[PDB]
């Protein structure tokens, strides 16, 4: 599968395909490779769905225990992401975090299959089809984009990473994140059609 | 072991084949692959029957214990969570692809759990060794908001297409509607054998050898 | 290996074994070895296999039975003793290997002279004749040809003399010395013979 | 697969069983374990089914060629060395055989035993197969070399019966041949021997 | 060779009253991604017989060059229209070269499907290697063979290979009728290929519908 | 299941009576026989018979475990154990040792006792897969030579005298076809009023 | 990946004899390890007017072995101007398999036919060439399920040896019942069956359709 | 290494990096991954340089024997490329052909590690770093380009395939092909410098 | 295995061997086997190892030497015969294994009574005493303690009687029968003894 996380001028976007095949067979067609943890942060998982679905069930357990720990509207993202590293002390699954916060404006992190929590202030991409669109991102990624400029970029990045990869999803689930917690799941169903 | 299931406008219809084989030889021509979890949800699984029969019994009682603790009907989102936390502890041994679904407080869901621990909601799915044959005809005539009668023959055709086009899948086909009021457990499409019937020959009475017979008449407890 | 011949009559039980200790397989360390683990309650057990595992198991099964014969004023039944040692082999199979073969044999005042048979695993079964080791393929056939019903001790020893001379002629490691355990009329005597 | 050989005061008495299994299943119960070669030399196939049946028939091609070129009856020693030499070329190829050649040559009643890698051994009380050791031990108590044909063929049946009883690989119909001085007589099948019964219960 | 590195998709060959209908996609996956998406897989070897690939694609050209030379060799002695190599003769040749490789170690991984018109009751005694209405065939002169990598050879009315043997074949064993019309044939193959596009990773669009009618061999390129 | 200590069991269900048969071979090695009196059927209750088949180190062990649990349940209830509760008990005992399995292929033959009487025949596997069969059922090493064998010699409902001949010929024709089993036969046909321990003079080959 | 060149395509061949007739029945299902390729692949191919041959190994070593045997049998009919007997065909077929002993023909075959006026003969062997004259045989995936059934009618184990008469009218119905039992229990056994009866006047190609499970 | 072959409106361009490492060590720095066969066609090899350098020595032997076969100025490209398949009947090395001809205007072929000679009338890319720039090519490849339009595309494709790959070459060797046989080796030494 | 004892005196050579044929390792097929391959030119060769390879090599080395002794009116020298068979083992080592051990022994009119020794490979070396097989670890020490210079035949056979009784007492497969090849004063006689 593919996962793309781009950062806006105010928020952050996350999108992924929905294929998750299992041995050249589509057994989990049109699934949810992205996940919801709170009103502000989402986690899009990749890799094997066996050992990765347990991590989202653990993160959801710790985040609700951490959001109730502080106060009623006390949430955190960076602190919650480094806790995912502790759950990698064997299972292998790369994750891409990302959300809005109050200490800073937006944030995004990338957790590899071994435990690195190297954050990325610009953008991030991961998954199986991530290799085919790594240079296309760095060429079209500007410093600050708009809500419609970045949306047109991820709409082409997932479509390009699917056209030349056997783990091509069907409908893609693009998720936005802002200050006012818009968090609208802009899900589309556009296929790829080359011209020449 | 063709097991498929789909959702409808108000219920979830499942279906399976009554045939369990050792691999090169069938064990019985009638094996109920559909299990009873509770009144509002039913399950069915593939793979090894041992790691599936006990997993259902472990789930049929853990749900009943949780149902008796509260006073509401058990939700389908609870049994899948207990199976996920149990299959990861035995990921290399408890190999059983289980599919289950039924009505709850939400719409009629249908969860498909793979033996490695993953699970995902699906509008219609197939499972087992004859899954490809069942999912083929299932993806062809899958409409939306179909009635129970329009979903009855589709799940029946999905298994029947998985019987003829497969080796380890035969026998009769049985479905189970999991509507809000109660369940159903029918055995349609018996497929009668109109070929040359078996002619059993009862052997004559004096036969065998019998070197010694230890005849014992014991009627102590009725 | 080591031949463990065991023949059970109608009123006696005769056990035969090898008196060769094979440590450092090229040579024989000591002749006239001790394979039989005589139990105080007329139950002559006979083991076979590696010397390291026959000593760690024959001693453990003897003190465990002598404890039961002392904790109670009675003696252990041969049927209970045969299934007690079978349980210890199955128990000590998952942790330790215990490559041993035993020939349980004794006498009870309610079931007559019995004789059991085991294997590497726990394969207890009451038989009238049996054998163990690599020499079992050359002695299990002689016992079948000469197992006339209602035997006697003087004719059973003739079978073994017709059996020991066969192992000395057409077996790989020609055994010459043997040790018998006649159990006729509550008198367990050790008549070790040669050739 | 239990085979025999006697070499009594009269000719060699060859006796076999008729079972051919493949692991844990019996293929057939009517296999011919006695493969003749000439009017006097008759082989005994064992071990592999066709891994040795082909060479037993291939020997018949080589012997019949020599039987006419020299117009003299070949010996058992020459028939054994020929089969042992052609079998040594297929040593590390995957064969599995055991063959007991026996006959009547110009010098007494010769008898040989050829293995897979050409282990030609000459003797008087050979046997090979799965249940060989059982039948090998019955003969040590009765082979006296001075037994008449009446009590001789009974020993061949008594030895095979005790071999097909303890072993599971062998069994089926029992064949017993008797090599004469100018040919060989035959006995076809017993299939059920009760040498120790009165139809009471099961023995042990 | 050794290892199916450039894996291809599967074809679907059905027959009707006007002729054979073989269709496939032009996507050849390399490992785990669609490297080439414009490569044909329905190769013509005669003016009346065609053949389809599956599995390995690089090994498939070796078998195509072996069969196209036999066509020119057979055309060298065409002193009558009945001397042409029938599709049954081509099927027995491919089944023979697969069995010879089966005895050795190299098996030449493929799932070759040979289809064509097994008759010569139609005027075609003028062959052109490089460059009105249809007819009705008795259903007995329309040979469609299959050859597995192990050398398994047979023939049916409809032959489905590769991954579509589990998806399109089940949909084809109950909907296929005898002597279907031309429009009903492609409305069934396009419907069965749609299922293969949703439940297979090494599959895509760009169908190459090839029909072998009684007047030649055509080509098309729909997009579902 | 192993070739070591070969053997097989089979259970047939007549009209109102049921029959269970087994061989008596204690195979030392694979192709060896050291005993002809190894009954693979056990009297677990007054009307609930069990037949174990497989390795001898687990046949005697599972019989001692079942006898320890049935006797602990019969005296605690002061009534004999039925078949339905006993059949599901074996499905949990075998599953409780899924990591270290007991190499046995059991069978359960016994009247359900609904005053009434029912056949209730069932078998299991190495892990404990329940298989309810209202007709004949078989498990063991000779499972391949008995499924098709009993499929051609089975009637719907037979009497007591007819069930024994239908099960004796079903076992004798399959035990002579297998090489690592069949040194005897001991069919235990039981009616709701009496049991019969009839032995058979099978081919000692 | 090592490319194992041996696969079992299923299928069973049943063989019976008598005094002047042999019956060779076979299902016609050519299948893969788990899927079904087709429902018609005749495993029985005739050789002469009084001899046929059936097989049940892989379909590669069946069309080759039958054509290789038919090529040698078509050479012998013209070099000697006489049709070969079954007693001489079995010897020719015993040496064909040994010629490829290191890479065996994975196909267990059955030889049926009549040579004299009556003389019903049958021949069965393993995958390498140990031919033995038998009176009844079954080969294939259902070789272990049908062989004990045919061992009750031909050979006996009963006390009273009944069924002294075995006519062709009843013997055909038994093979139709035996092949039906293979389909209901074995998985690889097919649906269409070709009952081949070789009497003293030729062969018959009677058909039967079983369960398409 | 990376290899990019784009087709002009009249000719064809070929370019590749020069790194060819051997076990995370640069042992053959600034080499010639591209090769010359005739005045009109060039062959850029990839994969292991052991089994691939023998194929270029064989192709050069057959092409000079084939160009002398016809006449003095009788050369061919498609016929020479299918001969490379026959030399793959074990060694593994992917090659990319390409040149000008007289039967047609330009031509380009792609030979994989097993023997497929699938030609590409649009463009082709192969090698180790080829995976990172597969989508960037399909997004920027038009139908007909110019000499300067395509040159600016391959200058960025090799630079993008090197910046995010450990087999990053130093100087790249871009080779042009036209009708008049320009065949000038436009070799540059421009490094990558991102902006954001 | 099979013991191959070989002792060389100052005017004689005595070879000892085992008369047990071990085919189908559990049992002994035939007693009084033929291991010595007597050559016509006073060169008694003695092989040891598998029965299949000792027969395919002892025959080939005998006819190849008998051919040389017939192609020329002379006889083969024991030094030339010992190195000829050594060359055939090294030649038949790359193609066929030939797990055989030979004890070359003979007599020459120019070098006295010689005795060689080989191994699985070609390890020819002239020695005064030697042994082979698994029993070499129990007989190579006795020969060293009793190798008084300028020996005689009557004292060398006393060494073997002091050697054969050692293999019957502390060896794995107790050998009883033996076969000697005394070569005193151009008279090769076979004195096979037991126990």
């Amino acid at each position: 599968t593919t996962i793309i996380g781009i950062i806006y001028d105010n928020g952050v976007m996350l999108a992924c395909d929905s294929r998750t095949s299992s041995g050249t067979f589509i057994s989990n067609k049109c699934s949810r490779k992205i996940n919801r943890i709170n009103e502000n942060l989402y986690v899009c998982r990749s890799g094997a769905s066996a050992h990765s679905q347990k991590i989202i069930e653990i993160i959801k357990h710790y985040c609700v225990s951490m959001k109730n720990e502080n106060r009623k509207k006390g949430r955190f993202h960076e602190g919650e992401t480094i806790y995912d590293e502790t759950t990698y002390d064997f299972l292998s699954c790369a994750l891409i975090f990302g959300g809005y916060d109050k200490i800073k404006k937006q944030q995004l992190y990338a957790v590899n299959l071994n435990g690195s929590i190297i954050e990325k202030h610009d953008f991030a991409v991961s998954g199986s089809g991530s290799i085919y669109i790594q240079s296309y991102l760095q060429d079209k990624y500007k410093k600050f984009m708009t809500k419609k400029e970045c949306f047109n970029l991820i709409l082409n990045c997932v479509k390009y990473a699917m056209h030349n990869d056997n783990s091509s999803g069907g409908l893609i689930r693009i998720v936005n994140i802002t200050k006012s917690f818009v968090e609208e799941f802009t899900v589309v169903n556009t296929q790829m059609n080359f011209q020449y | 072991t063709t097991i498929c299931g789909l959702v409808c406008q108000n219920a979830v219809i499942l279906g399976a084949d009554t045939r369990a084989t050792e691999g090169p030889i069938v064990a019985d021509k009638n094996c109920s692959k559909l299990h009873y979890i509770s009144k509002n949800i039913w399950c069915a699984g593939a793979g090894v029957a041992g790691d599936l029969e006990h997993t259902t019994l472990w789930l049929q009682h853990n749900v009943e214990l949780h149902r008796l603790n509260t006073n509401t009907q058990p939700r389908v989102s609870m049994c899948v969570s207990r199976l996920t936390q149990e299959l990861f502890k035995y990921q290399g041994y408890k190999v059983c692809a289980i599919v289950l679904g039924g009505v709850d407080v939400n719409g009629p869901q249908l969860y498909g759990i793979h033996p490695h621990g993953s699970s995902c909601l699906l509008p219609f799915t197939a499972l087992g060794s004859g899954s490809l044959n069942a999912m083929a005809v299932l993806e062809a005539k899958y409409r939306d908001n179909m009635t129970i009668e329009e979903g009855k023959n589709l799940v029946c055709e999905a298994i029947c297409a998985g019987i003829f086009n497969d080796l380890g899948s035969g026998g009769n086909v049985d479905i189970c509607v999991i509507t809000k009021d109660s369940y159903q457990h029918i055995r349609p499409y018996k497929e009668p054998n109109m070929r040359l019937y078996h002619l059993p020959h009862p052997t004559i009475y004096p036969k065998g050898t019998t070197p010694i017979l230890s005849e014992k008449i014991e009627y102590i407890k009725k | 290996m080591d031949t463990l011949i065991g023949l059970r009559g109608n009123n006696f039980v005769v056990l035969a074994a090898d008196t060769y200790s094979i440590n450092s397989i090229i040579k024989l360390k000591n002749d006239d070895n001790t394979k039989f683990y005589d139990i105080h309650g007329n139950k002559c057990l006979l083991l076979g296999g590696s010397i390291g595992d026959r000593l760690q198991f024959g001693e453990f099964i003897r003190k465990n039975v002598h404890l039961y014969q002392y904790q109670n004023n009675t003696d252990m039944f041969v049927k209970s003793f045969a299934f007690f040692t079978r349980k210890n082999l199955a128990y000590y199979l998952r942790r330790n290997p215990f490559e041993v073969n035993c020939l349980i044999a004794g006498y009870d005042k309610k079931d007559g002279y019995q004789l059991y048979w085991c294997d590497y695993l726990s394969n207890m079964d009451s038989v009238n004749k049996g054998a163990h080791g690599y020499g079992a393929y050359l002695v299990s056939a002689i016992l079948d040809k000469y197992y006339h019903e209602n035997l006697t001790v003087d004719e059973a020893l003739d079978i073994f003399k017709l059996c020991f001379e066969e192992l000395k002629k057409r077996f790989l490691l020609t055994q010459i010395n043997y040790e018998l355990r006649i159990m006729y009329d509550n008198k367990v005597e050790t008549q070790y013979v040669t050739v | 697969t239990t085979t025999l050989a006697f070499k009594f005061k009269d000719g060699i008495i060859v006796a076999v069983d008729s079972r051919a299994s493949m692991g844990s299943f019996i293929s057939s119960q009517n296999v011919e374990k006695i493969i003749e070669i000439n009017k006097n030399i008759l082989g005994t196939m064992a071990g592999g089914a066709a891994d040795c049946l082909y060479w037993e028939k291939y020997l018949g091609k080589i012997i019949k060629i020599y039987e006419l070129r020299n117009n003299e009856k070949i010996s058992v020693r020459a028939a054994s060395t020929i089969l042992s030499n052609i079998l040594y070329q297929y040593k590390g190829y995957g064969l599995c055989c055991g063959i007991i050649l026996s006959g009547y040559d110009h010098t007494g009643f010769n008898m040989f035993y050829v293995d897979d890698s050409g282990k030609k051994v000459e003797g008087n009380l050979f046997s090979c197969g799965s249940g060989s050791t059982y039948a090998y031990s019955i003969l040590d108590s009765a082979y006296d070399y001075n037994l008449n044909l009446d009590q001789a063929v009974e020993l061949a049946r008594n030895a095979i019966y005790h071999a097909t009883f303890r072993d599971g690989g062998s069994g089926g119909k029992v064949r017993v041949f008797h090599i004469h001085k100018n040919g060989y007589d035959k006995i076809i099948e017993g299939e059920d021997v009760f040498d120790l019964h009165y139809h009471y219960t099961n023995p042990e | 060779t050794l290892g199916p590195v450039v894996t291809g998709t599967s074809v679907i060959a059905i027959k009707y009253k006007h002729g054979i209908m073989i269709a496939a996609d032009r996507k050849a996956s390399y490992g785990s991604y669609a490297k080439f998406q414009n490569v044909e897989r329905i190769f013509k070897i005669n003016n009346k017989t065609v053949m389809g690939f599956s599995g390995e694609l690089a090994d498939a050209q070796y078998l195509h060059e072996l069969l196209t030379r036999k066509n020119i060799n057979n055309l060298s002695e065409k002193k009558r229209k009945e001397d042409m190599y029938t599709p049954q003769h081509y099927h027995s040749y491919v089944s023979r070269v697969f069995y010879v490789r089966k005895n050795r170690i190299d098996p030449l991984f493929n799932n070759i499907i040979i289809a064509g018109i097994n008759s010569q009751k139609y005027d075609n005694n003028d062959d052109n290697v490089l460059l009105e209405e249809y007819k009705e065939i008795h259903k007995d002169d329309l040979y469609i063979g299959f050859v597995d990598m192990h050398g398994t050879n047979f023939c049916d009315d409809y032959i489905t290979t590769g991954y579509a043997r589990y998806f399109a074949l089940t949909l084809l064993r109950d909907h296929y009728k005898d002597n279907m019309t031309e429009e009903e044939a492609r409305i069934l193959i396009n419907e069965c290929l749609r299922i293969l596009y949703f439940r297979d990773a090494t599959s895509s669009n760009f169908i190459q519908i090839v029909k072998v009618t009684s007047k030649g061999v055509e080509y098309e390129e729909p997009y579902i | 299941i192993y070739n070591y200590n070969g053997g097989c069991v089979l259970g047939m269900s007549g009209s109102n009576c049921v029959a269970i048969a087994c061989d008596l071979r204690l195979g030392a090695n694979t192709f060896t026989t050291v005993s002809t009196k190894f009954s693979k059927i056990f009297k677990m209750n007054n009307n609930v018979y069990v037949g174990l088949s497989g390795l001898a180190t687990d046949i005697q062990t599972l019989y001692e475990i079942l006898r320890y649990r049935v006797n602990l349940y019969e005296v605690r209830q002061d009534a004999e154990m039925d078949v339905e509760c006993f059949a599901n008990m074996l499905s949990s005992i075998l599953y409780s040792n899924r990591f270290s399995p007991y190499f046995v292929n059991p069978i359960v033959v016994g009247f359900k006792l609904k005053v009434n009487y029912e056949p209730y025949l069932t078998a299991y596997d190495l892990i404990g897969a329940k298989c309810e069969t209202r007709d004949f059922v078989v498990n063991g090493v000779t499972s391949e030579q008995l499924f098709g064998m009993c499929e051609s010699l089975y009637v719907k409902d037979q009497d007591e005298n007819g069930l024994f001949e239908t099960i004796s010929q079903c076992l004798l024709s399959a035990l002579d076809r297998d090489c690592i089993s069949g040194w005897g036969a001991e069919v235990l046909v039981l009616t709701p009023e009496k049991i019969i321990k009839k032995k058979l003079k099978a081919r000692m080959d | 990946k090592r490319w194992y060149p041996y696969i079992d395509n299923g299928g069973t061949v049943i063989g019976l004899t008598g005094k002047d007739y042999v019956i060779l029945a076979a299902d016609t299902r050519l299948s893969l390890s788990y899927s079904i390729y087709t429902r018609f692949c005749p495993k029985i191919s005739k050789l002469t007017d009084k001899c046929i041959i059936g097989s049940s190994g892989m379909q590669s070593d069946i069309k080759t072995l039958h054509s290789l045997l038919q090529k040698k049998i078509q050479l012998f009919v013209l070099e000697h101007s006489h049709y070969p007997d079954i007693h001489v065909i079995a010897r020719l077929l015993c040496v064909i398999l040994y010629s490829r002993r290191f890479f065996p023909y994975y196909a267990f075959n059955i030889l049926a036919g009549v040579d004299e006026n009556n003389k019903g003969v049958l021949y069965n062997y393993d995958s390498v060439g140990s031919y033995c004259e038998a009176t009844h045989s079954c080969v294939g995936s259902g070789s272990q399920l049908i062989l004990p059934i045919l061992d009750n009618r031909v050979e006996q184990k009963n006390q009273l040896i009944k069924n002294t008469n075995f006519n062709l009218g009843d013997d055909i119905n038994f093979v139709k019942d035996a092949i039906t039992s293979a389909t209901e229990r074995d998985i690889y056994t097919g649906d269409k069956t070709l009952i081949y009866v070789i009497d003293k006047m030729g062969i018959n190609v009677n058909t039967l359709d079983l369960k398409q499970d």
